[PDB]
């Protein structure tokens, strides 16, 4: 094609039944990968279309594409949805019929394979009856790209670490010809530089991180143990956030999050006595009154759902118009998550955590038992160690003055986002300081 | 990219001081590390000191005792105290920032390693 950007825009649709790209980032990612002179970095969230970052940019290319991925039900799921685009995709693993693997085996040693995205598990990769194809392949210089999805899986401070992902490194090498395109939904900094520096990516290496940071978003702390009246703060917050066009009253729905049930079923009526009708959803409701519950709240019959973490996931909700946080959640990743919900529909909502340090030493209480058992039963491990310090850096998001998207952009490695009047810190930076102080008192 | 300018070269005595700064500009999140090289004419580099995000110092045998790395995070610049100079540190100081990382609010960023052009240092 004349333009580069054209054919890329003409697979995107020919192929992959799309007219634009989902974000101007996919975009930018896309092209870096196309361009071929960088190793690429891609963390968006799932469903942001990381896929397509390396699946495109594999059929505008010379050769094979081979993409390595922990598990082999992630890899069916694409392979099956590439077949429906007739893409000439192929999987290697021991989930197959000896037979399967010999046929695949020999298409790959062909002069011009049949084979132009190859999914491979990280065992597989690196097990010595796979070697010699590999080798051909390389010899060949038949491979145009090299991906490592669920890249996070190379960290030990990731969630889900697989020592078969340490040997990554040593292959990406071999591959120079080869860029290497590194994916997750999922790294902080510190997981970034192991998937950087684990993988042998190389400088200089092009990023697309999708950034926590909303404009909509009002994000506030308020110190329970500084509030004669809880309950009633929580009303006048929650009435303010629904009352956002006066002329028509009440519009809009919201939600509170509590860590147990006892609190979601007291907190519900606690609220509805003083005229805010809400009511409790968690797993101890029959599955009935569960989908009455969320049924109500979805249709604004009862505009507040007061939920433990068990309420969220399978919900599309636009005008959730403020989550707030009855308890401190267990991370800062939680915390993103489900404050998250509010504002989907992009118009003014607000996320609000109702600090006390008995929460606090509370979830840090049952953080180290649960910690402790793991370290009982599986052995010693450093994800626990991040597991403190995810709910720290949440602790120390309460409990310092600062910007709040600062505070969340810092912790999962987005650049210093443009808060505009848009958090209690940055509206009015003394208030908050009163408020901390007032709290060191109560101490 | 990044901007590595040095700053506090000089001619000093034998047994005098310098600091050196090392300030890094740019879309920075963070630095990996940041050593400090020196290149006399026609030697071979050589590894002066390090320092870690997390703070981490680490000093070539030969300076040990004698300089101190240093930071100030807060605008991404590294000092060298160099105390008890003698003829043998003459030569051409420079900072590597590695691993930097680089973000715009885009989401949009880099990770790359970047040199400074350097500053003279004469021990007479
Ligand atoms: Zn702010």
């Amino acid at each position: 094609s004349m333009d580069p950007e054209r054919r890329v825009r003409s697979t995107l649709k020919k192929v992959f039944g799309f007219d634009s790209f989902k974000t101007p980032l996919q975009e930018s990612a896309t092209m870096a990968v196309v361009k071929g002179n960088k190793d690429v970095f891609v963390c968006m969230p799932t469903g942001a279309g990381k896929s397509l970052c390396y699946q495109l940019p594999a059929l505008l290319a010379k050769g094979i594409t081979i993409v390595v991925s922990p598990l082999i039900a992630l890899i069916q799921d694409q392979v099956d949805h590439l077949l429906t685009l007739k893409v000439r995709v192929s999987s290697l693993n021991s989930k197959l019929s000896a037979q399967e693997r010999k046929e695949l085996l020999a298409d790959l040693e062909r002069e011009k394979p049949q084979t132009k995205i190859l999914y491979i598990t990280p065992e597989m990769a690196a097990s010595s009856s796979f070697q010699p194809t590999l080798n051909s392949l390389v010899s060949r210089h038949l491979l145009s790209y090299l991906v490592v999805d669920e890249a996070h899986c190379v960290s030990q401070w990731g969630h889900d670490f697989r020592p078969d992902y340490l040997r990554l490194g040593a292959l990406r090498s071999r591959l120079g010809h080869a860029p290497c395109v590194a994916l997750t939904a999922t790294a902080t900094p510190q997981v970034q530089e192991d998937v950087f520096a684990a993988l042998h990516l190389k400088k200089p290496v092009a990023i697309f991180k999708t950034p926590c940071f909303r404009a909509n978003l009002f994000y506030d702390v308020q110190f329970k143990e500084l509030i004669s009246d809880p309950y009633g703060n929580l009303k006048d917050f929650c009435l303010k956030a629904l009352g956002q066009e006066a002329d028509k009253g009440l519009s809009g729905c919201g939600i509170v999050y509590c860590r147990t049930r006892e609190a979601c079923e007291q907190l519900a009526i606690e609220l509805s006595c003083r005229g805010v009708n809400a009511k409790a959803y968690h797993a101890g409701l029959k599955a009935s009154e569960r989908t009455l519950v969320q049924n109500d709240w979805m249709e604004e019959k009862v505009p507040v759902i007061v939920a433990t973490i068990s309420f969220g996931m399978g919900v599309d909700k636009a005008n959730v118009r403020f989550v707030a946080h009855w308890n401190i959640a267990k991370s800062m990743a939680g915390y993103y998550q489900e404050s998250g919900r509010a504002g989907r529909d992009g118009k003014p909502s607000w996320c609000r955590l109702y600090y006390s340090r008995n929460d606090r030493d509370q979830v840090s209480f049952l953080i180290r038992k649960e910690v402790a058992k793991l370290q009982e039963k599986r052995g010693n491990k450093a994800s626990d160690k991040a597991t403190i310090m995810a709910f720290d850096a949440l602790v120390t998001f309460c409990e310092e003055l600062g910007c709040r998207h600062a505070a969340i952009a810092k912790y999962f490695g987005d650049a210093l986002p443009a808060c505009a009047k848009g958090c209690d810190h940055c509206q009015n930076p003394t208030a908050v300081r009163r408020r901390l102080e007032a709290l060191e008192r109560s101490s | 990219q990044v901007q590595l300018v040095e700053n506090g070269g000089g001619n000093v005595q034998a047994g005098g001081s310098l600091r050196l700064s090392c300030a890094a500009s740019g879309s920075i999140f963070s630095i990996n590390r940041m050593t400090w090289y020196r290149q006399a004419p026609g030697k071979e580099r050589e590894w002066v000191a390090a320092i870690t995000s997390g703070g981490s110092t680490n000093y070539a045998y030969s300076v040990k005792g004698r300089f101190t790395i240093s930071r100030d995070n807060a605008k991404n610049t590294v000092y060298l105290q160099m105390n008890s100079l003698k003829p043998e540190d003459t030569a051409v100081y420079y900072c590597e920032a590695y691993g930097t990382y680089t973000l715009a609010p885009t989401g949009e960023g880099e990770y790359d390693d970047y040199w400074g052009q350097g500053t003279q240092v004469t021990v007479s």
